[PDB]
């Protein structure tokens, strides 16, 4: 989850963005069967490049690997059918890798 | 020859790179994270080496 | 396997620390393909993987 | 008297204050012999960290007739609480007085003078390694980018978890990759500001 | 016991917390009287197959 200097309750959660509209200030909610709560994350680098994500639990973005996590399942994405949600889509290519 | 004589430096790197039987080859971290009597049989170890 | 002459300009070494500006190394990638998709059209729609 | 210059990852100040309070009675008892041995973290058995920022705080507690003991802490692990608060970053960490895996155990001493000496419990810590939560001596104030720094000048630094003694400046030398470049001697020469590429 | 084995057991209540069981403890020594097998060998007189 991402925001910028919009945040009708991570405002509540921790500090209303910490930066402005042009920073953007994104956690994760971490949304399971029991609790919810935001853990931050960092803010939107100068640039973003490529993404890859890995079974083992760590994603890597631009090639650092941030995090590791436990062993990954699946995933779901959905933007909207809001026309230039494919046409300006930063995809320009998507692999299923493996090593 | 010329082969021959580029040689016998790098491997000079290489031990110093090590870590042997040490907690960090970071004198100092350990420096700052611990006491001196320990760090002292280490840093023997390490300057034996 | 990979077609010549790609410039794999946003590819990167798979490190979990460290930099390397220059050299030479074999190591473990994630390299090989099962499927290959570009321009996407449809994950708007709440598609999963 | 060096300059310190502190660099880590870019963000802001979010601190928290977690105590952890022994407490201890030996005037009833025998005079060195204990009544009630009371350990509290924040209140609790066991806790984790919240905060990127925090900060450590213990609490002495004594019941006696005499008034005096001597108080001593023994460790199986390379850290203390003293030496931690000196801007320790890291990734994750819990606190527990129940025995836990890899969890380091620190065990309190106290000397009443009475002629002999006791221990009091064993604190269990597990921890993994990173750039998540560090230990200041103190919070900062306002603070969107709590690193500091400073060229020109040699100063006393640690940056991502790599502390030495050096003189900082800058270069044009650019690249689109990697923030940190470290010799093969194991030196972090050059690096990149992560905020603005510097 | 003298020189024994330990062995420890943690539990996870999916309450976010983990508690351990108890020790358990054992002495032994290389031969080859007892042997430990997956699933017993039947219809044999001598076990050794190969
Ligand atoms: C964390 O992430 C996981 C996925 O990794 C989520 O798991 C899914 O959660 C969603 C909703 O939270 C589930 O969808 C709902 O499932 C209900 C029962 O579960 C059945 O789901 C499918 C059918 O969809 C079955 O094949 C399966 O065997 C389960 O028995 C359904 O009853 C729901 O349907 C309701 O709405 C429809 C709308 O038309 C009505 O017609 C129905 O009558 C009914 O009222 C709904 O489909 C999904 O099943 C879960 N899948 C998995 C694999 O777990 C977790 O939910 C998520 N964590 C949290 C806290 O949400
Ligand atoms: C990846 O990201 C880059 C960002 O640079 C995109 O390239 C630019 O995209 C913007 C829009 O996202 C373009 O701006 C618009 O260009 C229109 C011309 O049509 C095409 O022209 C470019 C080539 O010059 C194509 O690459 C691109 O696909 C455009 O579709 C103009 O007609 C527009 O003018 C008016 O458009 C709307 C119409 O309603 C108005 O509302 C606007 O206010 C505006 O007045 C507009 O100027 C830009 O031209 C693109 N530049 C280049 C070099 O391509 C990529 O499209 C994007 N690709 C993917 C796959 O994500
Ligand atoms: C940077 O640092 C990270 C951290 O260590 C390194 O990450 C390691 O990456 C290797 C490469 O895959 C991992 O090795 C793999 O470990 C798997 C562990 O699975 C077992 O453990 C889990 C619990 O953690 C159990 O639930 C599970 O059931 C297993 O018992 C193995 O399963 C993998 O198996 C490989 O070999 C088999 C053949 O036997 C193949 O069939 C598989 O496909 C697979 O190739 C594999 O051994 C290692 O675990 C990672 N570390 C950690 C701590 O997880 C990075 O490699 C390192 N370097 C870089 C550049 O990032
Ligand atoms: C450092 O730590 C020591 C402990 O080693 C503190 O000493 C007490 O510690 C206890 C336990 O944590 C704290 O709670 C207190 O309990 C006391 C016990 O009550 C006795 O004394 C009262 C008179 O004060 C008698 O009336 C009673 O019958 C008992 O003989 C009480 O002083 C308090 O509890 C009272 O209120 C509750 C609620 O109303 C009642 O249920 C109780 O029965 C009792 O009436 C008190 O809660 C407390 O922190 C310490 N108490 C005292 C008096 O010192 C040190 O104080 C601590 N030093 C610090 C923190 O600076
Ligand atoms: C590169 O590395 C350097 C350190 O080596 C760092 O650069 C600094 O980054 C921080 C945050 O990104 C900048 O912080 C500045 O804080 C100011 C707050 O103090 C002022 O507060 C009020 C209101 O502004 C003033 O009235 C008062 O007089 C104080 O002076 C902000 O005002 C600053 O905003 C201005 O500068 C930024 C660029 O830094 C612009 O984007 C804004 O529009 C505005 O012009 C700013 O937020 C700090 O200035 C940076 N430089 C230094 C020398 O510290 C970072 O690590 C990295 N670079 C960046 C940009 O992050
Ligand atoms: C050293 O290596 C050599 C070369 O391999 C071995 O020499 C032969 O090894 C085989 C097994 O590896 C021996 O086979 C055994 O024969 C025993 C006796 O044979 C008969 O016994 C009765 C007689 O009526 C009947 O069962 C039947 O007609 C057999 O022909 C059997 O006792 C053995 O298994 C019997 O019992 C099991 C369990 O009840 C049944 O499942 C079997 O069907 C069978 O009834 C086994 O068949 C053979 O005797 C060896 N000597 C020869 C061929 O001359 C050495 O044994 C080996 N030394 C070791 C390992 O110590
Ligand atoms: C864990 O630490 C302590 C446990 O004793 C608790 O927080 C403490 O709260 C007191 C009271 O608010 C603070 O005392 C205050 O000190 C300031 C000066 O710093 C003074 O101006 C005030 O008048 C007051 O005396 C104390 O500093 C503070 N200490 C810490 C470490 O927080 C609380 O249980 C926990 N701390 C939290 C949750 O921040
Ligand atoms: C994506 O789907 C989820 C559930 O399917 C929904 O809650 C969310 O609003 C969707 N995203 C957008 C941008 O509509
Ligand atoms: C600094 O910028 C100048 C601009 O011409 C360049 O010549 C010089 O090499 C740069 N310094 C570096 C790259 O260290």
């Amino acid at each position: 989850v991402c925001s910028n200097s919009s945040n009708p309750h991570l405002a509540t959660f921790a500090i209303p963005l910490g930066a402005t509209q042009v920073p953007y200030y994104c956690f994760f909610k971490v949304d399971t069967y029991n609790s919810t709560v935001y853990k931050f994350l960092a803010v939107l680098p100068p640039t973003v490049r490529e993404i890859v994500i890995t079974k083992y639990g760590d994603v890597y973005v631009n090639g650092f690997g941030y995090l590791h996590l436990g062993l990954l399942d699946a995933v779901t994405i959905n933007f909207t059918g809001h026309g230039t949600d494919d046409d300006v889509s930063g995809f320009w290519t998507i692999a299923s890798t493996n090593f | 020859v010329v082969n021959s004589q580029g040689a016998a430096l790098t491997q000079l790197t290489v031990q110093l790179q090590h870590n042997f039987q040490a907690i960090s080859s970071s004198i100092d971290d350990i420096y700052s994270r611990l006491d001196i009597l320990s760090a002292d049989v280490q840093v023997d170890r390490l300057i034996t080496g | 396997h990979i077609p010549e002459g790609f410039s794999f300009n946003n590819w990167f070494l798979l490190s979990n620390d460290s930099t390397l500006v220059h050299g030479k190394v074999v190591s473990n990638q994630p390299l090989l393909v099962n499927c290959l998709l570009a321009i996407p059209k449809i994950y708007g729609l709440g598609q999963f993987f | 008297e060096q300059p310190i210059s502190f660099v880590t990852l870019p963000s802001f100040n979010a601190h928290s204050f977690v105590n952890i309070t022994v407490s201890a009675s030996f005037g009833g008892h025998s005079g060195a012999n204990l009544i009630a041995s009371d350990t509290t973290i924040n209140g609790f058995s066991s806790f984790c960290v919240d905060t990127r920022q925090f900060t450590i705080s213990l609490s002495y507690n004594v019941t006696n007739s005499y008034g005096y003991v001597s108080n001593s802490q023994d460790s199986n692990c390379p850290f203390t609480l003293q030496s931690v608060n000196d801007y320790l970053s890291f990734s994750k960490f819990c606190v527990s007085t129940s025995l836990l895996a890899s969890a380091c155990t620190i065990d309190l001493f106290g000397y009443p003078e009475f002629g002999s000496g006791v221990k009091f419990t064993s604190l269990y810590f597990q921890f993994t390694k990173g750039e998540l939560i560090t230990g200041t001596p103190k919070p900062l104030e306002g603070v969107t980018d709590v690193s500091f720094m400073t060229l020109d000048v040699c100063t006393k630094y640690t940056i991502y978890g790599f502390k030495g003694e050096g003189i900082i400046t800058l270069t044009n030398s650019s690249f689109l990759a990697g923030v940190y470049y470290t010799s093969d001697s194991g030196q972090l020469l050059a690096f990149k500001n992560v905020t603005s590429g510097a």
